[PDB]
């Protein structure tokens, strides 16, 4: 009863939006648009970072039964969000979240919410409840980064600068397809592997002995998982 | 597992089974099967912030839950309007069976319901999950013999490592702690209700019958003793302690009013129906007392259940 939420990465090119004829690279946009959208508008009304990460997820994943040819990315986005401020008990009305789109978009960018933006989202969340199957609850790395840099002893300054910098990388994976990919155990990890690489850490110090260290989070984990996680990530900053 | 693709016209609406709160409860068979189900319509058409979260929260802790003892969510459908969510169909609630007069239960069916219904209470609290709402209407019943808890919209997650909503239960079944405004309640709420209707199930008669609060307190107190700190010491720290008080300090004459029914059951609803909290048996040491302890369900035969009524 547990629908599968991952793509392989040929799976991944073969997105409803690439068979209508679509650009990848325009894809990639239209997420990384719409993903940092639900995150800005989250925030303008005090919204918590699982309920952003909700939205994100749910927008990831309803571009992979849509084509953005056929609906907009921020009618989608503004609806994603208000289904998972309900979903994380941090409800906030729709008429704010639109009060707060229009505050942050174009005069074109906000022209894709019609004359009525507020029916034009209460419509879509029935299209988008029926493409998540209903499987409402979701884990975000945000909860497994905290769970496995407590395990973590040693500098206090070294292990709060590692999860300070895996904190943005889990806020910066939210606008890739990483979350179609990876569970978040494995996002949680792989951004704690990328923070120790640019602050010259070595983690297994802070764990028993020498070593892959995370074989006592996550199992069977190969390191060209944790290498492929990062290189998508760190292309954000290209 | 891909939910809310299917179409409400795979199926046929027989009759409404009742009035849930996002709707109607229909009584339906799958067309294709023939396999008869419970459909609760959730309309959003009208409403002003779409999907009622309510309903959102019974299915994201319904789709948590599996276990022989709590309803399975079979599916949601929709209409091509409004969305259904599909149940497995059960054939009576306690409540209605009660009611009715025509049915009368057996220690042998009583021993037989509670094993399961505490079996299932078991299962939602070692997920850390308080029902908040048992009563005789939301225990259903199979012609099988088969029970089951339903209706967990009002399901909440708890804390077993916080502050919750006060009032939740139906005031017939509400432990002595929630009228005195407790906030960070326990799963022994869900306990104490459970002991209402193990004593229900002997009496056809809820246990504890008022309609204010005040006036349900005096009423357990007059059964289970007033509320003091000598048994149980955290009276003085419930807000309406002192402004909410019975008449006088009443004495605990439990194991006489119910002097007829049997001994380890007698044992067992003195535990369930313990002022303190604290002090209040726990869903999974209710299966280990002498009215529970060897009652293997394949050994035991359904009851006198009837198939119409003057509905
Ligand atoms: C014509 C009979 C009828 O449908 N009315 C009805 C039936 C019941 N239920 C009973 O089990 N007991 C009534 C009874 C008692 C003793 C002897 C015979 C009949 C239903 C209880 C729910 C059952 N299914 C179920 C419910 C919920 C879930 C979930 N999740 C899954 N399955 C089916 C049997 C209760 C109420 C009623 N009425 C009749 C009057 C109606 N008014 C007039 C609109 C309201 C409900
Ligand atoms: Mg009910």
């Amino acid at each position: 009863t547990k629908p599968c939420w991952y793509w392989d990465k040929k799976d991944l090119a073969h997105t409803p939006s690439q068979l209508e004829g679509l650009d990848p690279a325009t894809e990639a946009r239209y997420r990384r648009e719409g993903a940092r959208f639900i995150f800005d508008v989250g925030t303008r009304l005090g919204l918590h970072y699982d309920t952003l990460a909700t939205g994100i997820i749910y927008f990831h994943r309803f571009y992979m039964f849509h084509s953005f040819k056929q609906f907009p990315r921020y009618v989608t986005g503004a609806c994603c969000l208000f289904l998972a401020g309900k979903v994380e008990e941090t409800p906030k009305k729709c008429k704010d979240i639109i009060k707060t789109a229009r505050s942050l978009l174009n005069d074109v960018q906000f022209g894709q919410f019609g004359d009525d933006p507020k029916e034009e989202v209460m419509v879509l969340e029935r299209i988008l409840l029926q493409t998540i199957k209903f499987d409402l609850q979701v884990e975000h790395p945000y909860q497994f980064l905290l769970k496995y840099a407590k395990q973590l002893k040693g500098d206090k300054n070294k292990i709060q600068k590692l999860v300070q910098m895996a904190w943005t990388f889990v806020n910066d994976s939210l606008c890739t397809t990483l979350s179609l990919q990876w569970e978040p155990e494995i996002i949680a990890v792989a951004v704690m592997y990328l923070a120790g690489r640019l602050c010259k850490f070595e983690i297994q110090e802070w764990t028993s002995k020498p070593r892959r260290w995370w074989e006592q989070f996550v199992q069977d984990v190969p390191v060209d998982v944790l290498e492929d996680i990062c290189h998508q990530i760190l292309d954000l900053y290209s | 597992s891909d939910w809310g693709k299917r179409c409400v016209d795979k199926f046929d609406i027989i009759g409404i089974i009742g009035e849930g709160t996002y709707g109607q409860v229909y009584k339906a068979k799958d067309k294709d099967t023939g396999e008869l189900v419970a459909l609760k319509k959730v309309r959003l058409d009208n409403e002003k912030e779409g999907f009622p979260i309510t309903a959102i929260r019974e299915i994201k802790i319904l789709r948590q839950l599996i276990h022989r003892s709590v309803v399975n969510m079979k599916e949601i459908v929709t209409d091509k309007g409004a969305f259904y969510l599909v149940f497995e169909y059960m054939d009576h609630d306690l409540m209605g069976l009660l009611e009715s007069g025509l049915v009368h239960f057996s220690e042998d069916h009583i021993k037989s319901f509670m094993k399961q219904l505490m079996e299932g209470l078991e299962y939602c609290h070692k997920k850390n999950f308080l029902h908040r709402d048992i009563k005789c209407s939301n225990i259903l019943l199979n012609n099988s013999g088969q029970i089951k808890l339903a209706d967990f919209g009002l399901a909440r997650l708890y804390n077993s490592e916080r502050p919750y909503t006060n009032k939740v239960i139906t005031l017939w079944y509400r432990p002595p702690e929630l009228l005195l405004g407790e906030e960070r309640y326990t799963p022994a709420i869900d306990v104490w209700s459970c002991g209402c209707i193990l004593g229900e199930l002997f009496t056809k008669k809820p246990i504890f019958q008022a309609n204010l609060e005040l006036a349900q307190l005096e009423l357990i107190s007059r059964l289970c003793g007033s509320p003091c700190p000598a048994v149980w010491p955290d009276v003085i720290k419930l807000p309406y302690f002192n402004t909410m008080k019975p008449k006088k300090q009443y004495r605990r004459r439990l194991r006489e009013e119910f002097s007829f029914i049997p001994s380890a059951a007698l044992d067992l609803l003195d535990h369930m129906l313990t002022l303190d909290p604290s002090k209040r048996c726990t869903a999974e040491q209710t299966l280990q007392s002498d009215f529970l302890k060897d009652v293997e369900l394949s050994k035991m035969a359904p009851p006198d259940l009837p198939h119409w009524q003057d509905c």
